[PDB]
């Protein structure tokens, strides 16, 4: 751990390191939950992991997926608080774009605009990094379906799909493969429903036991629209192969 | 371009005697033809036995009013309810006025009360802070046809000394009945208020015009 | 381990395994606080607050511990008073804005996550301290009924029934098996007879308690936020006391 | 921070009482507006204030007129051992009756004296202000201060409001040990003049010449007081004033 | 008020070296490889992509940025930091120069104004220094072709040939033995993928190295035709099917 | 909600408003030769005849940003506006480089001006004065 | 910024062309008349007054030269530093937000007057933007002291489907009448032509 | 030991889940001498012992007047005692200058917390360390109010603060019923006051010098008796 | 503002020997066109209280935002809103001329001319007037504008002095209103023929009539 200072604040050890950094992401993993991100034809799916142990919670309030902008959706990996902070500084950010620049804030903009802010709290002393990970996904009029993830040392990229959580590593092995076999980066579907059960499907056997219609979560953007599908949803989606 | 000032028209008059003093006025307010009010009082007591007038625009010597009143009361807590003398209330107005020397107050201010040795004082200002200490001081609209009145039957130089109170009192309500009846903005009724060293006494009369 | 040594004494510190142990030590100072609980029913809400009795010199009209945000949001509860009058105070300001802006009542998830927002910013810098109370609120809106529970992490959820304070894992079990043994719901009446259970029975240290209880529902009180009369007040305790014995 | 919270936390600005010196203006917290050395001065805010003021200034009730000091001759000279002031004490009846007799000359010191010859208000005003100048420096310095040092701080504060309105021209008189007897002029345009002989009033180039006819260093002080009676006399009863090292003393009709 | 200022980050040690600094360079060591070769007719900038999973699209990040149409840069270090101040030098090319004289500064001045933006890190109440290495090539008018190196503390050194990262003193003997006055812009080109492949640990193709190239004008990438003075870019960024072709050749 | 500045006027004057320029001799009264203006410069020469123009520059960027403040406000709550406050209060309080005149980098990010130039950014911009120690006397208020 | 400096003294001291853009199927066409005048006289007989703001994205403005050229160029900048920001081809919306905000921040005291036209991934835009703020969006604008008969030859002989060969030849005929016919402008034509996908080319003094 | 740690301020937290400063800050309340503060549906009254330095020196100030309807007394630190009466001047001048209002006692409570909750989430100053006794008589009669400097405001028919003052607390509990009932008698609530401040008394007498007495009510204001004025309650 | 732009013509108002009673008409006038019908300027804030307004009508809505504010702040955190706790009428006529007095000064004043009327919590009636100069005064009988030359002396033919008031009835006052508002009618070209009324008396509390209409109406005598 950190012997003197950087057990406060950000700034290097002997070996180069910043340990709050480090300690912030150590913090995205409290919720033990995974997210799934994954790019169709025409769409791209997000689904998320429920864990509702406690049975005096509303289970219609836990939701780790926000709506940024018409366009725009958002799946946040870490504790509630800094991801409803996240939420909301995202909101504005896509907001004062449209209306500086004219047009809508598009996916990779929002990320990079999110990363050097993240860079901000990695640099300054009296400033600490929100202990979240961030992944947006759209469908750009530009680029298509789209994905991009930013941690918080304010690094971010984008990706033919990914995984996050205590078991990403498995189905982050599991997408390769996939890939791999079918030597497409994307899924060739025409409709995002096909998209949403594979997505499921995928979840399903990487991380096993299965779920019912109560522990999932499905966000799905369009060109046009980027919205969260209901429990009803959910279930006809499961019961559909 | 806005004009931020006014007139309204009224009638003041301050006398110092012996042992008391007098500050009157007329109670009506007007807007340059129309009578607002026939019964708007302009002569107000400040406490520790000071009475004020300011006559012009009214909208400026109440803000001036308020003002004074609300430094006499922190004056009174800061300094351990000590009463606030005739010359110190004369400097704070003074520095009241002064303090809008680029934007004044359109006012004429009069106050009176009772010296340290008891005696009555009357202090009159100018609308940005020039201030002395006079006898007799008439202010605002008909004060030409007052002062003669005054100057007429008392000897400032019955000399003005020997003078009772009620004798005061007849000879103002004369001068301000001749007045009226000579000045139309002068009417309505009439208010003294004297100041002795059993405190402040308000005395009212009606005037023509009903 | 409950204490983390050389990561304690600051706010907005991670711990090497991503914690944050001011936020933490207010949740135990929350822990110690008078026991505070709250219930969802059909078309409801009820809070119930275990008072401790004191000297006959206070007021006895002039002294509530249930507070009410607005018309419509009533709240409770525990940790430190000075904070959870600061916090009801901000939860006032802005219901006010929002109806002043908006012309109509605010809703309650809108109001929990500005208040959620407001606590979580106090996590933020090593000059501010985390609030040592945690709140239990709700009311009823356009949608209905809602009842939540903010921490002093800033993380708030929606409860079917919630409970706080000293008494909190009795008061939790009596909860969860109220909540199993009505999956259709429960009305406002048999909500207060239930608090009034619940605070008698999550009692239990040598010191005399009173008890009070606020209904917010439609059928009752037409939407708006009421205390409780003598007549219901006093069933409810003999409930009450008959549960107990 | 939670400074902040509460500029974002909704009467009062409607009132303009956020502002601080508005709450002090009307003696809301207290009576600090009464406590400060430096006088603030309101001023109207809008894009032209001196046209404002010089507008508003020309235009209907004698009494809520601004009064202007007399015009009447003013006339100060150092013969050798003090300064001889000489002023005319023909007051100007109006509407009013004055209990005692008014003085064209302000005393702003046991050791220092001024002259009105402008706006009344302005030069009472700031020559009481630069009264207590004088008195806190002295305080300071545990000396009497010089009379350049006054003069240049009168200068200096009515040049800081050069053409905002003012108008005052006033002669400070003193005698000190290390500078002798000493008399400048100051006026409302920044100007600083010092000098031996001045007169200043509707006739004065009469007493100027009175003067010069009969003018030296070795006059006593009868001869002085004397010369500058009959100067004020030829001019256009008379006040006197003599400023020794130990101060002035007045002359009623001397 | 105690806030009204902040103890600087950065201090002396007892034996005179100050510390932030020497953590920086070491984060910087511990770095990816990246290098940067002069030759008479242009100058070659690499580097080697890194990716946290396969799934990753490469292509969306680029360590390599064009700073104006004829400099670029090139890194080892900490990403972020390097993206903070690509924005800043981008900006400050218009803003300093370009708005003041009517063209684009060049290599040495642009090269300045970065190295003082990294120097006020170190003198700082609230920031930490920058844990990052710089390489930046440029060609100008009056100074031909340029290659400098930038250190966390604000230190730049102009190079015939340099490499910062995890392999740097390899990679620089290797470079002292194979270069000379006389080298070409595709000789250094092949010098520096022969250079590469001694670093890089993965797969040595065409989607995990990154190049880019100074040389000489593109009119082809102006976007615009009708006026022959007009100078295309210079800086041309080699695409990944040139690399894979350049690779088996 | 102001879009052109408004308030921009004084209201009130006097010769001790400007406290980092005081004489030590008269404290009432300002220093002539430390302000290092010519001299000849009465603070009342400042109350008229300026640009019209002028007032709108100068308080134009602090009047978008309180607009956007307010609204933030509105329709977020008070934690929003008073968070942005807070980062931008502490990203300006620790800056101190009295050899420079510009802008942090981060600055510009909170700012959301990374990629913008305006007429502030290409023209940012004696006996006494202008020295570190001044510098040092005004950020720390001895 | 912008300097007030000795604006009593300059007080107190006082006190002692023909542009055109047409529209065709697959892009914009901006055309220019090539004299400088200052005042009566001719300054310069072959002058450019097309400006590039981008690449693809063009102006030609009218008004106070020095604020035309001043805008032009700080606009030019912002676009360029955005789009190397988003790694995205500029548009022109943005260029036309810019221009209106700066504009309308100074309150008309810029003294610009601008034909902005171009291409963009979302394709070809023309717009007209005044030195207040207001901007508007047209398929054949006219400016300058000769823009009423360019105004009417555009109005003689334009249609929906226009080739880039006829928008061409109409904007060059609209410049001629300005040229023919007002005393201001004179000399050469100059165009640019922007086209959906392809590079902008740039004719300058294209009919003589 | 442990609690030696965890008491540096008040943004920090002991592991327990303690608030140190504001507890001292408390305890810095048993430093004053006794006040004792009682009314009834028509007037209020507080009682005073008030301590000298020595022989030579006078008597602390214990009761302060902050409008013609409202007063309080002190029990604590007097930077802070000093502070908090000005603060309550100063809002009674705004209400009466603004509305041509009487300021009531409530809000006067309300703004009293709001201003003492500031200090102790903050860095950089203190908690308040004063007790206060207001009494206030407006629109919904006679009222007194305890303000305690974490920032509490609790209203009473009596109570006494200060060194002792449990023994007064205890008389005032034990007696309600009687002096609550004491309605246009004002001589008999004074008594009543005196009688309980007497409890708290150890090796002490009330002298002339030594007590200060206050009384508010309907058609009495706010009026303040010191020396002579309280030998006819001796 | 500089310059009103909508504007609302006459507010009259008068006491009797039990309350008050004010009137105004419903017409926001855009110059000489009459643009809007269905204005009401006649606020009630709270139940002891009304407030009339004449001249600008968008600082006429600043104006009624302000009382909102104030009303809602009263009851934050009073329980006794509702009780003796409740805002007066001299309350908000001092808040109301301190602000029109420290907009004046700021050389932004608000184009109004305001009439405050209501009764006290202890029986007494309130009845002032302030306009945009900050001017205040008090009388048995006020009017704005045109009403205060025509409406002003019909109504001081019934109450003349101070002694008249206990002497006036409810229905006596009402009528005499009623009356001058017709006359206003008659004379006024900004005027209205629909207007609304409010007696506000300490018996039996606030009564405010809308829709009310000038009737019987004399235009026979045409030749």
């Amino acid at each position: 751990s950190a012997a003197g200072y950087d057990r406060h604040i950000t700034i290097f050890s002997p070996e180069g390191r910043l340990y709050q950094v480090e300690y912030a992401f150590k913090a995205t993993n409290q919720t033990n939950i995974n997210s799934l991100a994954v790019r169709g034809k025409d769409c791209t799916v997000v689904i998320s992991q429920k864990k509702v142990p406690d049975k005096l919670l509303d289970p219609t309030t836990v939701s780790y997926i926000f709506c940024i902008s018409r366009t725009i959706g958002m799946v946040v990996n870490g504790p509630i608080p800094d991801a409803r902070n996240a939420a909301l500084r995202a909101k504005a950010e896509a907001a004062e774009f449209r209306y500086k620049y004219g047009y809508d804030m598009p996916c990779d903009v929002l990320a990079k605009r999110m990363a050097n802010l993240s860079q901000i709290y990695t640099q300054r002393a009296y400033m600490r990094p929100l202990g979240v990970i961030l992944t947006f996904v759209s469908v750009d009029e530009e680029l298509g379906p789209s994905i991009y993830k930013t941690d918080p040392a304010g690094y971010y990229v984008g990706y033919k799909a990914t995984a996050t959580g205590p078991k990403q590593q498995e189905i982050t092995t599991n997408l390769e493969n996939h890939f791999k076999k079918s030597k497409i980066d994307h899924i060739n579907e025409e409709s995002w429903e096909k998209v949403v059960e594979f997505a499921i499907t995928h979840m399903i056997d990487a991380l096993g036991t299965e779920f019912s219609k109560n522990d999932l979560e499905v966000g799905v953007a369009t060109k046009d629209k980027f919205f969260t599908l209901s429990a009803e949803n959910i279930e006809e989606r499961l019961v559909a192969i | 371009q806005f004009n931020p000032y006014g007139d309204n028209g009224g009638t003041i008059l301050g006398i110092a005697g012996e042992d008391f003093a007098v500050l009157a006025g007329d109670t009506r307010n007007i807007t340059d033809y129309s009578i607002n009010s026939r019964y708007e009082p302009k002569v107000f007591d400040c406490g520790d036995n000071i009475v004020m007038s300011a006559n012009g625009f009214a909208a400026d010597g109440d803000a001036l009013v308020k003002r004074f009143k609300n430094s006499v009361k922190w004056y009174h807590f800061d300094h351990n309810d000590k009463k606030l003398s005739i010359n110190s209330a004369a400097r704070n107005i003074q520095h009241l006025l002064y303090g809008k020397r680029f934007f004044p107050y359109y006012v004429h201010t009069i106050i009176a009360g009772l010296d340290e040795d008891g005696k009555g004082a009357v202090y009159s200002f100018d609308p940005v802070g020039s201030y002395e200490r006079e006898q007799c001081r008439a202010g605002g609209a008909a004060a030409s046809l007052i002062m003669p009145f005054l100057d007429n039957q008392v000897n400032f130089k019955k000399p003005l000394k020997y003078l009772s109170v009620e004798e005061v009192i007849k000879l103002v309500r004369d001068s301000f009945t001749s007045a009226t009846e000579r000045h139309i903005q002068v009417g309505d009724g009439l208010e003294i208020l004297i100041v002795t060293k059993d405190g402040v006494r308000k005395e009212f009369y009606e005037l023509k015009r009903d | 381990t409950s204490i983390g040594t050389g990561y304690d004494l600051s706010n907005s510190v991670f711990s090497p395994d991503g914690r944050n142990f001011q936020v933490e030590y207010a949740v135990k100072a929350v822990e110690n606080g008078t026991t505070s609980i709250g219930i969802k029913c059909n078309d409801g809400v009820v809070f119930a607050v275990e008072k401790l009795i004191t000297s006959k010199l206070l007021v006895p009209q002039k002294n509530v511990k249930i507070q009410v945000v607005d018309r419509h949001i009533g709240c409770v509860y525990s940790g430190l008073i000075p904070d959870g009058r600061h916090l009801v105070n901000r939860g006032r300001e802005e219901a006010a804005s929002f109806k002043k802006l908006y012309k109509t009542p605010i809703p309650i998830p809108a109001f929990a996550d500005r208040l959620g927002q407001y606590v979580q910013a106090h996590t933020l810098y090593n000059s501010v301290r985390p609030f040592g109370v945690s709140t239990i609120f709700g009311g009823v809106d356009k949608n209905g009924a809602h009842l939540y529970m903010l921490e002093p992490s800033g993380s708030y959820w929606g409860y079917k029934g919630a409970a706080t304070g000293k008494g909190r894992q009795s008061a939790k079990a009596e909860l969860e098996k109220l909540v199993d043994h009505h999956p259709e719901g429960l009305s406002a009446r048999e909500a207060v007879k239930q608090a009034a259970k619940i605070i008698y029975l999550a009692h239990e240290d040598e010191k005399d308690f009173e008890l009070e209880i606020s209904w917010c529902s439609l059928s009752e009180t037409n939407g708006l936020h009421k205390f409780v009369k003598g007549d219901l007040l006093q069933e409810a305790i003999d409930f009450a006391q008959k549960e107990i014995n | 921070m939670q400074a902040i919270a509460d500029s974002f936390s909704v009467l009062v600005k409607e009132l303009q009482y956020d502002n601080e010196q508005n709450l002090e203006s009307d003696f809301v917290t207290g009576a600090s507006q009464f406590q400060r050395l430096a006088p603030s001065l309101t001023v109207p805010p809008i894009a032209s204030p001196q046209q404002f003021l010089r507008a508003h200034t020309d235009d209907r009730n004698p009494d809520c007129k601004i009064k202007i000091a007399h015009g009447t001759t003013t006339l100060a000279f150092r013969f050798q051992g003090g300064i001889i002031v000489a002023v005319d004490s023909r007051a100007t009846a109006g509407n009013w009756v004055a209990s005692q007799t008014v003085k064209k000359v302000i005393e702003i010191n046991p050791f220092l004296l001024g002259t009105m010859a402008g706006g009344a208000a302005d030069c009472q005003f700031w020559e009481t202000w630069l009264g207590s100048q004088c008195r806190l420096h002295e305080l300071r310095e545990k000396e009497r201060i010089s009379v350049a040092a006054a003069s240049k701080i009168l200068s200096n504060l009515v040049y800081q409001y050069k053409g905002a309105g003012l108008s005052m021209g006033t002669m400070i008189c003193g005698y000190t040990r290390k500078e002798g007897p000493t008399i400048y002029y100051v006026d409302s345009d920044g100007t600083r003049l010092k000098g031996d002989i001045f007169c200043v009033g509707s006739g004065q180039t009469f007493a100027y010449g009175v003067l010069d006819s009969n003018y030296k260093w070795d006059l006593s002080v009868e001869d002085a007081l004397y010369l500058g009676k009959r100067s004020i006399l030829a001019a256009a009863s008379v006040n006197l004033y003599h400023v020794t090292e130990d101060g002035w003393i007045y002359h009623g009709n001397h | 008020m105690t806030d009204r200022y902040s103890f600087s980050l950065t201090t002396f040690s007892p034996s005179g070296k100050l510390g932030q600094i020497d953590y920086a360079l070491t984060a910087v060591k511990q770095g990816v490889t990246s290098l940067g070769i002069k030759a008479t007719n242009g100058v070659v900038i690499a580097t080697e992509k890194k990716s946290s999973s396969p799934l990753a699209m490469s292509e969306t990040l680029s360590k390599v940025s064009l700073l104006t149409p004829d400099i670029g840069a090139v890194y080892s270090g900490m990403g972020p930091d390097y993206r903070v101040l690509v924005d800043k030098s981008r900006k400050v090319a218009h803003t300093s120069y370009k708005r003041i004289y009517g063209e684009y500064p060049p290599t040495k001045l642009l090269v300045s104004e970065v190295a003082k933006i990294m120097q006020e890190a170190t003198q700082s109440g609230g920031v930490r220094p920058f844990g990052v290495s710089l390489l930046i090539a440029g060609h100008d008018e009056f100074n031909g072709f340029s290659l400098y190196q930038v250190d966390p503390s604000g230190s730049y050194f102009p190079w015939k040939a340099t490499a910062i990262g995890k392999g740097s003193v390899a990679a620089k003997t290797f470079l002292e033995k194979r270069w000379n006055d006389e080298l070409e812009l595709e000789d250094a080109i092949h010098i520096a993928l022969l250079t590469l492949k001694e670093s890089v640990e993965g797969e040595f193709n065409g989607d995990t190295i990154e190049l880019a190239i100074i040389g000489d004008e593109n009119p082809d990438l102006l976007g615009y035709t009708g006026i022959p003075t007009d100078k295309g870019p210079r800086f041309r960024k080699l695409t990944s099917q040139e690399i894979n072709d350049r690779l088996e050749a | 909600m102001n879009i052109v500045p408004q308030d921009t006027f004084k209201s009130q004057v006097s010769t001790d408003q400007d406290k980092s320029v005081l004489s030590s001799a008269v404290p009432s009264l300002p220093d002539t030769l430390r302000q290092q203006e010519g001299g000849a410069v009465p603070l009342s020469t400042q109350l008229n005849d300026r640009h019209p123009l002028e007032s709108t520059l100068k308080n134009w960027e602090t009047t978008q940003r309180q607009r956007q403040m307010e609204q933030y406000r509105q329709i977020f709550g008070i934690a929003e506006p008073m968070k942005r406050t807070m980062e931008m209060e502490i990203v300006n309080r620790t800056d101190f480089n009295p050899l420079s005149t510009n802008g942090s980098i981060h600055r510009d990010i909170l700012l959301n001006k990374e990629c913008s130039i305006d007429w502030e950014d290409v023209y940012p911009g004696t006996m006494v004065g202008d020295d570190v120690h001044s510098k040092i006397e005004k950020q720390l208020g001895i | 910024g912008l300097s007030f400096d000795n604006y009593q003294r300059n007080n107190f001291l006082a006190e002692n062309t023909t542009i055109v853009g047409v529209k065709f199927n697959n892009g914009v066409v901006i055309a220019a008349d090539t004299r400088s005048t200052q005042g009566p006289i001719v300054a310069d007989k072959n002058c450019a007054k097309l400006h590039r703001i981008s690449p693809k994205i063009w102006c030609a403005g009218a008004g106070t030269a020095a604020d035309t050229e001043a805008v032009t160029q700080l606009i030019g900048s912002n676009i360029e530093l955005h789009s190397l920001y988003t790694s995205r081809e500029p548009r022109v919306v943005s260029a036309l937000q810019m221009l209106k905000q700066h504009l309308f921040k100074y309150q008309g005291h810029i003294g610009a007057y601008l034909i902005v036209a171009g291409v963009d991934p979302t394709g070809s835009h023309l717009f007209s933007i005044h030195a207040h703020g207001s901007t508007d969006v047209g398929y054949y604008l006219s400016l300058g002291s000769g823009s009423l008969a360019a105004m009417a030859v555009l109005e003689s002989h334009w249609k929906q489907d226009l080739t880039k060969e006829e928008a061409i030849k109409l904007a060059s005929d609209a410049i001629q009448a300005g040229i023919w016919n007002d005393l201001g402008s004179g000399s050469n034509v100059d165009v640019c032509v922007m086209e959906i996908g392809k590079d902008a080319e740039y004719l300058r003094n294209y009919t003589p | 030991m442990f609690r030696n740690n965890y008491d540096g301020d008040t943004v920090t937290f002991s592991p327990t889940g303690r608030l140190f400063q504001v507890e001292y800050a408390l305890e810095a309340i048993k430093q004053g001498s006794v006040t004792v503060g009682l009314r009834s549906n028509t007037h209020a009254v507080l009682v005073a012992l008030k301590r000298n330095a020595d022989e030579l020196s006078s008597y602390q100030k214990k009761i302060i007047k902050c409008d013609e309807h409202m007063g309080l007394s002190l029990a604590g630190l007097a930077p802070d005692a000093r502070v908090l009466s000005n603060y309550l001047r100063q809002q009674c001048n705004y209400s009466s200058l603004v509305f041509n209002r009487k300021l009531a006692v409530e809000r006067a409570g309300h703004l009293l917390c709001d201003k003492a909750q500031k200090n102790t989430q903050s860095y950089g100053g203190r908690p308040y360390g004063v007790g206060l006794l207001i009494i206030g008589y407006d629109k919904s009669g006679a009222h007194l109010l305890e303000f305690q400097p974490s920032g509490n405001v609790t209203e009473l028919y009596g109570t006494a603060i200060g060194a002792r003052s449990q023994g007064a607390k205890t008389y005032l509990e034990r007696t309600l019923d009687t002096f609550i009932k004491i309605d246009g008698n004002p001589d008999e609530l004074i008594k009543a006051g005196v009688e309980a401040i007497s409890q708290s008394l150890r090796d002490e007498s009330l002298t002339v010098d030594n007590l200060s007495i206050a009384i508010v009510g309907k058609d009495t204001p706010f009026t303040i008796y010191d020396g002579e004025a309280v030998a006819k309650y001796i | 503002t500089q310059q009103p732009i909508v504007t609302g013509t006459s507010v009259i108002s008068m006491k009797y020997d039990n309350g008050v009673i004010i009137a105004a008409d419903n017409l926001g006038s855009y110059g000489s066109l009459l643009r809007f019908n269905g204005v009401e300027r006649l606020i009630p804030v709270g139940d002891n209280t009304v407030v009339g307004i004449s001249g600008d009508i968008s600082d006429m809505q600043h104006i009624e935002r302000l009382l909102k504010d104030l009303v809602t702040e009263n009851a934050y955190d009073n329980p006794l809103a509702d009780a003796e706790e409740a805002l007066e009428p001299s309350y908000i006529f001092e808040y109301l001329a301190t602000v029109m007095y420290q907009r004046r000064s700021k050389m932004n004043p608000l184009w109004n001319a305001i009439i405050v009327a209501g009764v006290q919590s202890n029986g007494d009636q309130f009845l002032r007037y302030v306009n945009l100069l900050g001017v205040t005064y008090s009388s048995p009988t006020l009017a704005t504008g045109f009403g205060a030359h025509m409406a002003n002396p019909l109504l001081r033919k019934v109450v003349d002095r101070e002694s008249d008031i206990p002497k006036t009835t409810v229905q006596v006052a009402e009528e005499a209103i009623v009356n001058a508002m017709r006359v206003l009618y008659y004379r006024d070209a900004r005027s209205s023929r629909n207007f609304s009324l409010a007696i506000i008396d300490k018996n039996t509390g606030l009564t405010f009539k809308k829709n009310l209409q000038v009737e019987n109406m004399k235009w026979d005598f045409a030749k």
